[PDB]
């Protein structure tokens, strides 16, 4: 499995373009994008072989912190049967929720939406991807000597409803398309049937010769 | 015949002999050392579950089986096993509440390392 | 804590099967087909039940939007990469 | 006053289902470190039915084995099927078509 | 971190011009290999 | 099913029972894909390992019914992991992926450019012939002359490579006798019509022979003279052209 | 197949000797027609190949057709495309429920089951049954309490499973699902096509237009046309999904994409193309038949790196330029944000909701599964009112008797 | 007062069982090919009332 695995993703690569959470017109406009972008609501960003083209993918709003919002699937239960949450009070500014910290979903369990977006000529040379994985990857953990500890600051913690970008990009050499056009299924069957009736004629000489 | 079910063995062919191969030319080249191949089959004793020991002892003392007797002597050990795992995957384990499921299934809790150190 | 990844791992990452992945699960678990008590551990339940009650409101099955999520997900991208590095 | 809501009657969790239905066999308990603590706050710091339905699975599962079901086997479909079951299934496929009348 | 590279061919012309004779000539070569197969290597 | 690869299937597409009405047959073509693809019976394959790993018993008591013990537990235990993983959160396996035959794709079997686009390149001829003025006296024409002649023999080369292969000339041949027969069955309808109103106002033994020899010469010397008369005053074309 | 005797087929050495042995003539006629499958497939590989060498991109766009508006990126910009619908990020969970209701129509997953209770309760007379289970029985009312709540809701599983099936039919009877047998998944591509354009099968009942066939006229006059006006946005979407995933084919490998789509709200049309951004030409495009038609990351990294750090030359000292370029610098040279981060603003929307949630912990229950929404018409809020206006009646109805 | 559902089942069940038919869809509409009740609201022309309100208009008129 280990090898096929690998080697079948490349055959049958059409497969595979998302067929899931993208319905209908999906599109969503540049701006859009770069907005949900720069409030670090964007989950996963997958860049295409060209380099001009991206499918956004963005968590249904209750899927991605571990509220305890009773209209997700019940994942992770209390002894009583109840939904876990993670929520802290965020002490310098009380009075608002949208606010607070709260620890994100694993992207394993989250449910959501697909977006096409297409990108500008100027893309790169703008430089808005890299201000964004400069920005947020800036920020960790520290030592503080006035408490000597390891502090995890607050600047670097998530509040509600924000994730952490994961930017993957294609390589087009991964894509196989003469085989995935010459093996497809119906070229398929039709040479299954040809094989057979050779196999079948070839027999019938052998049987029509050996018993003369 | 359905190629597409003749590919998958074709590859899974060549995966399995070229592995067999390399083992039979390596070990030709490097004679197995004539007691570590107790140690090999300690190591992969070392790995069983537990539902199978019932059945194992009563492998060595003759009580077990022709040939068949066996064979479907090890598919009750193994549901068994199989229906353990389908509850310690839902409902957890067999000392652990919802909530170490919870913390198990949320990643909350990192690999102790100060302990193994 | 503080010496932790936060890139997970290849293995700690379960499977979720799309729709048709569920399908063809209820498909598989539908065409499927002295001892005596005090004997018997106790995980005793009728076993291809509990398998259609995992092939509806199970985990695996119950994100409508999981396209492929194991393979996808067992590769590292750039950012998990530049993450990896920095430790 | 009909408008899809949905509401605690249908049990959507299949650890309840498991717990009361399928799965008994109990747990060496001791104290845990993680528990939904005050402000509902995930932080680190009627056995009788139990032991009955227990016993009775035990038993039907030892009757099963020797071969002394109806038909013969130790593995079926046995016809009878649970409602709750299927009570579920509608509930859910309900549920999401008249999610229509949501707008 | 050990950070390696290629050798990396200054042409880039020359270089790529017997491996994109070969990408655009070894297709027909399968196709015809294939249908080979079928129609002579069984139908003899 | 049996046109399913050609383009040809594309014509049996309309034997079903604002904008025009071709549009509409052309959309509902496609919403009939798009909702046989959402019925999620497209994966299934019944010779999957999803598959034989629940089957399994099935066959084995269907054929009783008619070191090496642990190998077997561990076979035994490694089926029961595979099944665990495709049943729900076991954590160290990888499944096998398996090859799709069915409705595979989905988006290709249409042709919808036409409704995209609304329909109910000067910029690349421009820039190319302007940078090879601008990089390197009569020697701009020499480079467009080089241009315009290496381009014209590529397409050339290609084609005649392309027909020099022997399965090629067959399909060749199988499609003149079939247009062949098209054109005399549509020449024979017009003939006899307008004989009509001007009064008022097999195929094997074509192709299982020689093809030179089917064919007369008249029809060779038809075509030379054409050819020849059409390109015989490129010399005179050519020599005006190039001296200024 | 006894078709060379005849008198048509003399003169040649070869169809005599397949006079004699019909095997050769089988054979002959298998070849015969593998030769021009395989002529068939050669054509087809030339014509889907060689295009792709014909191809040129703009040199401006580099092949996107489209451009940044850069006002845009630090009463809005009238200059630049315009908004697209799934941007109006208040109606997201909205056209979602649609969507999901529209696709369990469809959905055949569970068919199988379905399938078996169908039959089940259509014959009702055969009864192949067996043993019935070792039944225990729900607690007694009086004991308060949660797993006491959890077994009676739990036994009380017949009666009204038998009230549902009262209400609602068997899915397949009210058409609230596809039909019975309609479609196979190892049968064929043409079968399945011809069962489902059979009779409206493609679409659901809320659409299809037998349903309302009979009634319309001077009341509304619109309920015949409130159904084909939406018939024909939802054949639009799904023809739209078709074209996204046609561009996404091509931008898979490198090739250029098929649809040009109109600019959006953050970006304009190129100038030098008209948006249109490539074409065929006549001329072999020689990047692409050598192979260089990508540049190598070094390069990329050197001009990038270049174009964003611009350099000053000349010293503020000399020229008495005092402050950095722009406008209006004077007066751009005159809380805890630095402590706790800066506050996110897209997401004010669920406030509301977010606070219910604090108020009323025992709807985190693992029982309950609501529709989903964030406004008062959504999920929730439905519940709650819901909840509140039932014990209210309830209450009102106890003190009357 | 007394909704549809509390009449074709009301006393063979609770309250219990008729909350729960009573959070499941309003009765049996468009997604189960039947005909809305504002749906079938609309097929029906003015009444009496508007008419001869209509009537003595023309009479004015
Ligand atoms: C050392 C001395 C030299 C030894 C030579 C060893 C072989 C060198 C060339 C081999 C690879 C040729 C090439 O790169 O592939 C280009 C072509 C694709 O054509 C092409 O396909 C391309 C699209 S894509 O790559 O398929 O996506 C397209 O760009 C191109 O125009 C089209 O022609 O690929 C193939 O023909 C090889 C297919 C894999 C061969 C194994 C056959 C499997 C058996 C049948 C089952
Ligand atoms: C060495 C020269 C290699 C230069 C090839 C560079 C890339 C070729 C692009 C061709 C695209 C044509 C096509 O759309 O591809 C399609 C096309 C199919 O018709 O592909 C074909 O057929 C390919 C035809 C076969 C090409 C082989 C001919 C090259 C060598 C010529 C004979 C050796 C000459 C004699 C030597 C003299 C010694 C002094
Ligand atoms: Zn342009
Ligand atoms: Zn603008």
């Amino acid at each position: 499995a280990i090898f096929w695995n690998k080697l079948l993703d490349r055959v049958q690569y059409k497969e595979n373009l998302p067929q899931a959470g993208l319905v209908g017109d999906m599109r969503i406009s540049y701006a859009k994008f770069l907005e949900l972008l720069k409030d670090q609501r964007v989950k996963r960003l997958v860049v295409y072989g060209d380099m001009r083209t991206a499918v956004v993918e963005v968590p249904h709003p209750w899927s991605a912190s571990v509220l305890g919002h009773p209209a997700t699937h019940p994942f992770y239960e209390d002894s009583a049967h109840n939904r876990v949450s993670m929520l802290r009070p965020n002490p310098a500014a009380p009075e608002d929720v949208t606010q607070w910290f709260c620890a994100e979903m694993p992207e394993w369990d989250m449910e959501k939406y697909r977006f096409y977006v297409d990108l500008p000529g100027d893309f790169w040379e703008s430089g808005v991807l890299q201000r964004h994985l400069a920005a947020q990857r800036a920020e960790g953990a520290v030592w503080d000597p006035a408490s000597g500890q390891y502090i995890l600051p607050y600047r670097a913690q998530k509040k509600v409803f924000q994730v952490s970008t994961e930017v993957q990009l294609l390589d087009p050499q991964e894509s196989w398309d003469f085989l995935g056009w010459l093996l497809a299924p119906g070229r398929l069957e039709f040479y299954e049937k040809a094989a057979c009736v050779a196999i079948a004629l070839r027999v019938l000489g052998i049987v029509i010769a050996i018993s003369t | 015949p359905r190629l597409a079910a003749v590919m998958p063995d074709a590859v899974y062919a060549l995966v399995q002999g070229t592995h067999k191969l390399g083992e039979y030319a390596h070990d030709l080249v490097f004679p197995p050392t004539p007691e570590d191949l107790r140690k090999l089959e300690q190591q992969v004793n070392a790995t069983i579950p537990r539902e199978f020991d019932r059945v194992r002892q009563r492998y060595a003392e003759g009580k077990i089986a022709n040939d068949e007797q066996l064979s479907s002597e090890l598919e009750d050990a193994s549901f068994n096993w199989y229906r353990r795992q389908l509850r310690t995957s839902v409902v957890g384990a067999t000392d652990e509440e919802l909530e170490d499921v919870a913390v198990r299934k949320l990643r909350l809790e990192p690999p102790a390392l100060q302990a193994s150190l | 804590e503080l010496m932790r990844s936060a890139v997970p791992a290849p293995g700690e990452v379960p499977n979720r099967n799309s729709r048709g992945q569920v399908a063809e699960q209820v498909r598989a678990i539908l065409d499927q087909y002295k001892a005596k008590t005090e004997d018997m551990v106790d995980d005793a339940f009728t076993t291809e039940v509990v398998e259609e009650a995992m092939a509806l409101f199970g985990d695996a099955n119950s994100v409508k939007t999981a396209w492929r999520t194991q393979e996808v997900l067992r590769e590292l991208s750039y950012t998990q990469l530049w993450a990896l590095v920095g430790e | 006053l009909t408008s899809l809501r949905g509401s605690k009657q249908f049990l959507n969790s299949l650890t309840i289902l498991f717990k009361h239905q399928k799965m008994f066999k109990k747990k060496t308990l001791k104290a845990h470190k993680w528990h939904s603590d005050t402000q509902g706050i995930f932080r680190k710091h009627e056995e009788s039915s139990l032991s009955t339905r227990l016993h009775i699975q035990k038993k039907r599962k030892a009757k099963k084995q020797r071969l002394e079901t109806r038909r013969q086997k130790k593995r079926t479909r046995f016809f009878p099927r649970p409602v709750w079951l299927r009570s579920r299934m509608f509930l859910n496929f309900l549920t999401e078509r008249n999610k229509y009348y949501l707008n | 971190v050990v950070v390696d590279t290629g050798v990396t061919e200054d042409d880039r012309l020359r270089a790529s011009l017997l491996v994109q004779m070969l990408r655009y000539t070894v297709p027909f070569m399968v196709i015809s290999g294939l249908f080979w197969m079928i129609h002579t290597w069984i139908l003899d | 099913n049996n046109t399913q690869t050609n383009a040809f299937n594309q014509n049996l597409w309309w034997l079903l029972p604002s904008i025009p009405t071709a549009s509409k047959n052309q959309i509902a073509l496609i919403r009939l894909n798009w909702a046989l693809n959402k019925t999620n019976i497209n994966t299934f394959t019944d010779y999957s390992k999803r598959n034989n790993l629940w089957t399994t018993q099935k066959l084995r008591n269907q054929s009783k019914n008619n070191n090496i013990f642990s190998k077997k537990i561990i076979s035994k235990v490694k089926q029961k992991k595979q099944k665990l993983n495709y049943m729900t959160s076991y954590l160290n396996v990888q499944s096998e992926h398996n090859v799709k035959i069915f409705h595979n794709s989905w988006w290709t079997h249409l042709n919808i450019k036409n409704l995209v686009n609304n329909q109910d390149s000067e910029f690349i001829n421009s820039a190319i012939i302007k940078s090879i003025n601008n990089k390197t006296s009569s020697e701009k024409e020499t480079m467009q002359l080089l241009l315009m002649s290496s381009s014209i023999l590529l397409h050339l080369c290609a084609i005649i490579s392309l027909v020099s292969i022997s399965q090629v000339r067959c399909f060749v041949k199988f499609h003149l006798i079939l247009l062949y027969k098209l054109s005399n069955v549509y020449n024979a309808i017009l003939n006899q019509l307008s004989n009509k109103l001007q009064k008022n106002l097999g195929f094997l033994v074509e192709w299982s022979s020689d093809f030179i020899t089917i064919i007369p010469e008249n029809v060779d010397i038809y075509i030379w003279n054409v050819f020849s008369k059409i390109y015989r005053t490129i010399p005179l074309s050519f020599i005006s052209t190039t001296l200024g | 197949m006894g078709q060379f005797y005849s008198r048509e087929f003399d003169g040649d050495p070869y169809v005599d000797l397949m006079r004699s042995l019909p095997e050769r003539e089988l054979v002959w006629w298998a070849q015969k027609v593998i030769w021009l499958a395989e002529g068939f497939t050669f054509v087809d590989h030339f014509a889907r190949t060689y295009p792709r060498l014909l191809q040129h991109k703009c040199q401006r766009c580099k092949g996107a057709g489209v451009m940044t508006c850069p006002a845009c990126l630090g009463g809005g910009c009238r200059v630049c495309g315009t908004a697209c619908a799934w941007d109006a990020e208040s109606e997201w969970m909205e056209r979602w429920g649609e969507w999901e209701s529209r696709l369990a129509y469809y959905d055949k997953a569970t068919g199988p089951l379905m399938d078996e209770w169908y039959e089940d309760v259509l014959n009702a007379g055969n009864l192949e049954e067996d043993t019935p289970p070792v039944e225990d029985d729900p607690p007694g009312p009086e004991v308060t309490g949660r797993w006491a709540e959890h077994d009676r809701a739990l036994h009380k599983d017949k009666k009204r499973m038998a009230a549902l099936m009262r209400r609602w039919g068997h899915p397949y009877d009210a058409d609230a699902n596809l039909g019975y047998q309609i479609v196979d998944p190892t049968a064929s591509m043409g079968e399945n096509v011809w069962n489902m354009a059979q009779v409206y099968n493609s679409l659901p009942p809320e659409l299809n237009p037998l349903r309302t066939q009979h009634l319309a006229d001077r009341g509304g006059g619109n309920t015949q046309a409130a159904v084909e006006a939406a018939r024909s946005a939802f054949d639009a979407q799904v023809v739209m999904e078709a074209a996204l995933l046609q561009n996404l084919e091509a931008a898979a490998q490198d090739l250029p994409k098929p649809h040009r789509l109109p600019p959006t709200a953050g970006t304009v049309a190129c100038n030098e193309c008209g948006g249109a951004a490539w074409g065929y030409s006549f001329f072999p495009n020689t990047a692409v038949m050598f192979g260089l038609e990508r540049p190598f990351w070094g390069d990329t990294l050197a001009r990038l790196s270049k174009y964003w750090n611009p350099t000053q030359v000349a010293d503020p000292a000399r020229t008495g330029q005092l402050l950095p370029y722009g406008e209006g610098g004077l007066r751009r040279l005159l809380a805890l944000e630095a402590v706790v981060g800066k506050a996110p603003a897209t997401t004010g929307r669920y406030r509301r909701d977010l606070e219910l949630l604090l108020a009323h912990p025992e709807l985190r229950d693992g029982a309950l599964r609501v529709p989903g929404g964030w406004g008062p018409e959504g999920g929730l809020q439905t519940y709650l009112r819901g909840q509140q206006e039932e014990q209210a009646r309830m209450q009102r109805r106890r003190d009357l008797a | 007062s007394e909704d549809s559902v509390e009449q074709e089942f009301g006393g063979d069940y609770s309250e219990a069982s008729l909350e729960y038919i009573r959070a499941l869809g309003p009765k049996k509409g468009a997604p189960f090919a039947e005909v809305d009740p504002a749906e079938q609201a609309a097929a029906l022309p003015p009444s009496q009332a508007e008419c001869e309100a209509a009537k003595a208009v023309l009479e004015n008129y």
